[PDB]
């Protein structure tokens, strides 16, 4: 979903 | 206006409505955050809560001045959003309809309504006169305006704010009013208050860096979702470094940030202790972050  | 068990159940049954509209297979929500689907069940699980909690204390309840604008905003977003529905008809079901942005604002406003909630009746008993404001000159700010209290009329903060922070005109005031008043119950609470100084960080500057960051930059997404952002990248796929950026609505007081790769995929990231200045600078150097909402000009800060 939220990556780095 | 003071709150007892039957104005609650009174929501409780509109809110159910709301629940059995969006339910209609033709919307074909998706099931990811804001997601109205769970949320009103959510909003309703976490008022059996707070009802438990305070049983034979209904007294108490009933006059806390929060749980009173809570309720009455519960009870008018949810006439609202039946409402929508109403004067919308078909159109709700054509994705990209104006009545369907209308829905999925809606939407995250529920979103922020129900952290609000978990935020000051923390397990169910409130916790809103000792809430603690993450950054503190913003506490030190709210603690000297306000003392302890849960929430204020948008009058009463935009003037204590002033004498702080200057606002320089009516429209800045309006535009500030929107951002900060995510539950849009034209009352400022120390959570929201938490959410948005947090999010224009650092204090000493605030509305010089919400004006930077919002109110003259096209990367900023008012009300926008995980998904929309998504959608609005497509249309600069073959353009790696197109941006925009917004509230996260899971993680409220942090900001999310999608952007085009080189390969063509559209990421989104929240930055990890770095204020959003510091992010945006990063990014823009490396070549991430450079064409706001996919325009040639991007705002040097
Ligand atoms: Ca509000
Ligand atoms: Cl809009
Ligand atoms: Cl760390
Ligand atoms: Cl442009």
């Amino acid at each position: 979903r939220y990556d780095a | 206006g003071t709150v007892d068990k039957k104005m609650v159940e009174k929501c409780w049954k509109l809110m159910d409505k709301v629940v059995r509209l969006c339910q209609n297979p033709k919307l074909a929500l998706k099931n990811s955050p804001p997601y109205i689907l769970d949320l009103l069940p959510d909003t309703y699980q976490h008022l059996r809560t707070i009802l438990s909690r305070y049983e034979g204390k209904m007294e108490t309840l009933g006059e806390n001045e929060y749980f009173r604008v809570f309720m009455e905003n519960l009870m008018k977003k949810t006439k609202q959003t039946i409402s929508l529905f109403k004067e919308g008809k078909e159109r709700m079901y054509e994705e990209n309809s104006q009545p369907r942005r209308n829905l999925t604002k809606l939407s995250l406003i529920f979103s922020h309504m129900l952290a609000e909630l978990k935020g000051i009746f923390p397990s169910g008993l409130f916790q809103g006169d000792t809430f603690r404001i993450t950054k503190a000159d913003a506490a030190e700010f709210w603690r000297k305006a306000f003392g302890e209290k849960t929430i204020v009329p948008w009058k009463s903060f935009r003037q204590a704010l002033h004498e702080v922070h200057p606002i320089s005109s009516g429209l800045e005031a309006m535009a500030l009013k929107s951002t900060i008043d995510l539950t849009c119950n034209d009352y400022i609470s120390v959570f929201e208050f938490d959410i948005f100084t947090r999010l224009f960080q650092p204090w000493s500057s605030l509305l010089r860096n919400w004006n930077s960051l919002a109110v003259t930059h096209p990367g900023y997404m008012a009300f926008l979702t995980y998904d929309e952002v998504k959608a609005r990248l497509q249309k600069f796929i073959h353009k790696p470094g197109s941006y925009i950026f917004r509230l996260s609505c899971t993680r409220l007081g942090q900001w999310a940030i999608g952007y085009v790769t080189a390969d063509g995929n559209i990421l989104q990231t929240i930055p990890h202790n770095k204020p959003l200045f510091q992010a945006l600078i990063d990014g823009f150097r490396e070549g991430f972050y450079l064409f706001p909402d996919g325009r040639n000009q991007n705002p040097d800060l």
